[PDB]
RNA sequence: AAAAUGGAGA
RNA sequence: CGCUGCUGCAGUUGAAACGCCCGUAGUUGGCCCCCCGCCGCCACGAGGAAACGGGAGCGCUCCAGGCAGGCCCGUUGGCCCCGCCGCGUGGGACCGCGCAGCGGGCGCGGCGCGCCGCCGCCGCAGCCCCGAGGAGAGCGGGCGGGGGCACCGGUACCGGCCGGGGACGGGUGAAACAGGAUGAUCCCGCCGAGACCGCCGGCCGCGCAGGCGCCUGCCAAGACCGCCUCUGUCAAUCAAGGGCGAAGGCCGGGGGCUAGAAGGCGAUCAGACACCACCGUAUUCCCGGCCGUAAACGGUGCCGCCCCGCGGCCGGCGCGCGCGUCCCGCCGGCCGCCCAGGGAAACCGGGAGGCUCCGGGCUCUGGGGGGAGUAUGGCCGCAAGGCUGAAACUUGAAGGCAUU
């Protein structure tokens, strides 16, 4: 079976440790998140540490958990 | 903790080889293990190699020709006048025919074959069988 | 190791490779100075001022939009930390479990923390002090570590 | 010459436990090295189950189930014959032999 | 400081004499009679022993009817609690 | 074995080697420099001295019988030890005090073969050697 | 000893020491003197 | 349990010679 | 339930 | 005799990891800045008395010897020694450390120039590597018989109280010691303290270990995982120095339900000092101190690295999946069997492997079996005891794991 250490399989990589991958690299990413109201585009960390409201609304848009930060309004999928 | 990085990397080359595997890593790239490495690949006892850069350590991957018997390192670096080069042949190489020792010299780093032949002896970085 | 605690994990996490700004960058890096020292003028401490910056505002890494760490904004302008986050935090806790040890005296266990947390301190200003973040003078005591805050 | 890699202990992650008495020795026992068997028995002996069945004054009546644990200690174990001694092989076969699921103190 | 190395200082006030057991067991009851202990109404440790078993805290200018040797001896710490249970329990 | 290997480290080897060499019960033997004053004989291959009370002692096992030896003092450090003595019935020529020197038992201190309690043997009695007077070869 | 402190503090203040504005000279600087990065016309310098 | 009767023998064997000891000095 | 020896040395 | 170990030894059971953790010197610190300067460092000289030894030539009747010999190198006796830790000469690999912003002009600013001044002066890209599967701090979420302090609910056990009823009760291996018509045992209610937290309760979990299990709360944490959060080597092991540390013991109180060192009995056996029954004091429980030891054991110090696969249990955290505690990884810990490899073996193999092809780092310990943890000093404790620690002499095995 071909498998090569030196030219990295991405397939794997993701199954991998942040850090045990040939390079270690980030494993999360910002998601920009769309208020069903309006149209403010609110950038988020895949995993939230702290809260941020949605612009004219006080109420948090992200109240965040230990991982994935969820949402009360609507989500809109990572950038898009 | 980590002192010694050519033992770790040495006892991962050897390891791995020991299960066949050619391509291992090595968890830092020295700029004193490339010369361990090349002189390796220049005997011809490793085959190519390469180091994935992060900005960090880095992480050494060497593909093998398989032929590797043994590595190893004097921890720490003892140094020997170039007088006394042979008595070091006689302990950590297995024979007169395939001799090897990494020397350490200012005037560049080489096996101990030819240094003793330059008449420069300096420190044993590590051995190679 | 983990210090003194026997227990070993590997918490660390990995930020991005490009050591240049992100794509998307919505701010400027001259944007990026002013939010800072917002922060201390709301008084996050260096630590929680990258943190609020991550998830509130887009910039998610301070180097890679400008060439700089947190405190080193913060360290030319007015509020530079003269006891570093990491210690003042530190002291902050042996005071917290002190008030524990002297309610109550039974709790031997509680002790051996307040004796790990003032072993750890002072290996932290050791380093500080031999450094020129904080003065050689700068001792570790028991009666003003409440008062060091000041 | 170490006999068991337990060594009669399931203790893992630990340092000292607590201690339960045979009910045969009486020799205080940490609960590592304790037998316990978890036993199930009808309070009355079956032998005089009909009978007593036999006089059901009350509709439905089912006989009394009795939920008990047992913990000899190494040596009452050994004399009452609760466990025997194996060989190596022996050793490491995790089950209590000789089937009966049945439920009652007498295998039976 | 630390004029007597020995713990019997309160009572290195007798010397040589007076045997080595109750010279021990005089500096734990010697130390508790003149302790501050704090007064229930004053809550400040301001108590002394006027005379056995009577003892006034200078600030609450109240006398508890305490020990002899100790605002509060163990035993009726205790009942304290257990006329409170009685009570408790009776509405 | 732990080891503390370090190119700065000629501290912990050089205590470490002196204090742990006098571990041996041999290396004590020689390097204490209790022996030179503990022996009776001061560290020679022979001793002069006076023949004291003969001795009958009871041997062990297999070796069963009482092999005759003289306590002799010996005169520089004014001790007395007992000497066994060479070949068959060599013993009748010993009788009151003469001049004796003893010698080493080959182990240096533990009593030889199996005959027990015995550290020195005799090599000498009057002038004439004692395996000689054995032989006959020289005898009063 | 106590005047002395003061003394120090003199010699700090000729030292470029707090200069909060000249930090906060870049996101305040990129509304008003950005010079010709976008649609400016004033390219040319010194 | 022979060294349990042994050690704590031999302890009996230490305390009688401090009363020796002391008492004859 | 009790239940104690077994000389030396081939 | 690698049985003194630097090369080059052992410490899971032969001899041997401190009971546990912090900690100062000491030792050891990852990548990493080519070029400069010091370190150390080798090459490598100068000048370093021989004798002696390595070693020219030489036939005492042959060497051992000696440096003589003959028409002869100006015939000899050549040469290597000496370690000389310095001193030159050079390399700079490795090895540790390095600060003051440079620079220009005035400058020959005295037989040449420097100091030092005085000038932003215009030549400065003037100026903060990186962000370690190092560590510290932080944040989000769960994590646990983890800890203290209150609080409190059960039952049991024992001791009372009333009522009932009717001769036996206890105890065992059988027996007996002491219970009982002033009514025992027994059967129920009512109660009083004092401990204890049942089944659930575990190749579960927690914690620096000793250790950790009532219900309610309350206080300080710990580890964990996740993160585009700063800190920037703050690191490792650590003499001296501390802090703890089961039980038992001790020192004063408080408490006293059961067991129960002593002590008493009965019953055993030629003795029963005991085993076993029946009492029973100290104790056990709490508070304030001392002790500081355990088969404190995983008989295995710590921090690292590389592994051979198959499954559990617990902690998060992602992975798609008809969304089910469904799968699948990241896992940090708990582990079972085990592949090579290792081992005197037993066995270990999330190591006791990678190692006679014997050299990551760092503390500790051992050197035949006794004597001996003894003697003698010091230290500690109130004492008991702890801690440190020889010899004189003995004598041939002591021991380790295994096969019948």
């Amino acid at each position: 079976m071909n498998v090569d250490l030196l030219y990295p399989d991405p397939v794997e990589e993701q199954r991998k440790h942040k850090l045990k991958r040939l390079v270690q690299g980030p494993n999360s990413y910002f998601l920009e998140i769309k208020c069903a109201g309006c149209q403010d585009i609110v950038v988020v960390y895949s995993h939230a540490n702290t809260p941020v409201f949605c612009p004219g609304c006080t109420s948090q848009i992200s109240i965040p958990t230990g991982g994935k930060c969820a949402f009360t309004s609507q989500v809109e999928r990572y950038r898009q | 903790v980590r002192i010694n990085v050519l033992r770790d990397a040495l006892k991962s080359i050897c390891n791995a080889q020991r299960i066949g595997k050619k391509q291992v890593i090595v968890r830092p790239s020295s700029k004193v293990i490339i010369e361990f490495l090349q002189l390796m690949q220049k005997n011809g006892y490793i085959s190519d190699f390469a180091v994935v850069d992060n900005h960090r350590s880095n992480r050494i991957v060497v593909n093998l020709i398989g032929r590797l018997n043994k590595a190893g390192v004097i921890s720490p670096r003892f140094d020997i006048p170039a007088n006394d080069i042979e008595k070091w042949v006689v302990n950590l190489l297995p024979s007169r025919l395939f001799g090897h020792i990494i020397l350490t010299t200012s005037q560049g780093i080489m096996d101990h074959i030819e240094a003793q032949h330059r008449q420069i002896g300096g420190k044993v970085i590590g051995y190679f069988y | 190791g983990r210090m003194h605690a026997p227990g070993k994990g590997i918490s660390r996490s990995a930020i991005p490779y490009t050591r240049a700004p992100a794509p998307w960058n919505k701010y400027t890096p001259e944007d990026v100075c002013e939010q800072i020292y917002k922060l201390a003028k709301k008084g996050t401490p260096p630590s929680q001022i990258g943190l609020i910056l991550r998830d509130q505002f887009a910039i998610g890494q301070v180097k890679n939009v400008t060439g700089s760490k947190i405190v080193r904004i913060l360290k030319a302008k007015g509020l530079a930390p003269e006891i570093p986050e990491d210690l003042y935090c530190m002291i902050k806790k042996a005071v917290a479990i002190r008030k524990h040890l002297e309610r109550s005296r039974r709790d031997k266990d509680s002790k051996f923390r307040l004796i790990l947390v003032e072993s750890r301190i002072h290996r932290l200003a050791r380093y500080y002090r031999q450094a020129r973040r904080l003065p050689p003078t700068f001792r570790y005591k028991s009666d003003q570590a409440a008062a060091l805050l000041a | 010459p170490v006999k068991r890699r337990n060594n009669g202990r399931s203790k893992y992650n630990c340092g000292h436990t607590n201690i339960v008495r045979c009910q045969n020795c009486h020799r205080c026992v940490p609960k590592d090295k304790v037998i316990k068997r978890f036993t199930i028995r009808n309070i009355v002996d079956n032998t005089i189950a009909d009978d007593v069945l036999n006089a059901c004054v009350i509709q439905g009546f089912a006989i009394p189930k009795l939920y008990n644990k047992v913990q000899y200690c190494v040596s009452c174990s050994i004399h009452n014959h609760i466990v025997r001694v194996r060989s190596r092989e022996d050793r490491k076969i995790r089950t209590p032999p000789k089937r009966f699921p049945r439920n009652s103190s007498q295998k039976k | 400081m630390a004029k007597r190395t020995k713990k019997v200082g309160l009572t290195g006030k007798y010397g040589t004499r007076y045997g080595r057991a109750a010279r021990k067991q005089l500096l734990k009851i010697e130390t508790s009679q003149k302790a501050k202990y704090t007064c229930p109404f004053c809550a400040k440790d301001k108590v002394r022993r006027t005379a056995c078993g009577i003892w006034t805290c200078r600030s609450c200018s109240k006398t508890m009817a305490g020990g002899a040797y100790s605002l509060h001896t163990e035993p009726a710490n205790a009942a304290r609690a257990t006329i409170r249970r009685l009570r408790l329990a009776r509405e | 074995s732990g080891k503390t290997s370090g190119l700065y480290t000629a501290r912990k080897l050089r205590t470490i080697r002196r204090i742990q060499r006098w571990a041996d019960k041999r290396y004590r033997k020689a390097h204490l420099g209790t022996w030179l004053k503990a022996n009776p004989l001061e560290g020679a291959c022979m001793a002069r001295g006076i023949v004291t009370q003969k001795i009958g002692i009871s041997a062990k096992q297999p070796n069963s019988a009482v092999r005759k030896a003289v306590r002799v003092q010996l005169t520089k450090n004014s001790k007395k030890i007992t000497a066994f003595v060479p070949r068959d019935g060599s013993l009748t020529y010993i009788d009151n005090n003469d001049e004796v020197l003893v010698a080493g038992f080959g182990r240096a201190g533990r009593a030889v073969g199996d005959i027990p309690g015995c550290r020195f043997k005799v090599i000498k009695v009057a002038g004439i050697g004692l395996l000689a007077l054995f032989l006959r070869k020289r005898e009063k | 000893e106590q005047e002395l402190e003061k003394k120090k503090k003199e010699e700090l203040e000729q030292r470029r020491k707090k200069a909060e504005q000249r930090c906060k000279e870049r996101a305040e600087k990129v509304a008003a003197n950005r010079l010709a990065f976008a649609q400016t016309g004033i390219f040319t310098e010194k | 349990m022979r060294a349990k009767w042994a050690k704590k023998r031999m302890r009996k064997l230490k305390r009688k010679r401090r009363h020796m000891k002391a008492r004859s000095k």
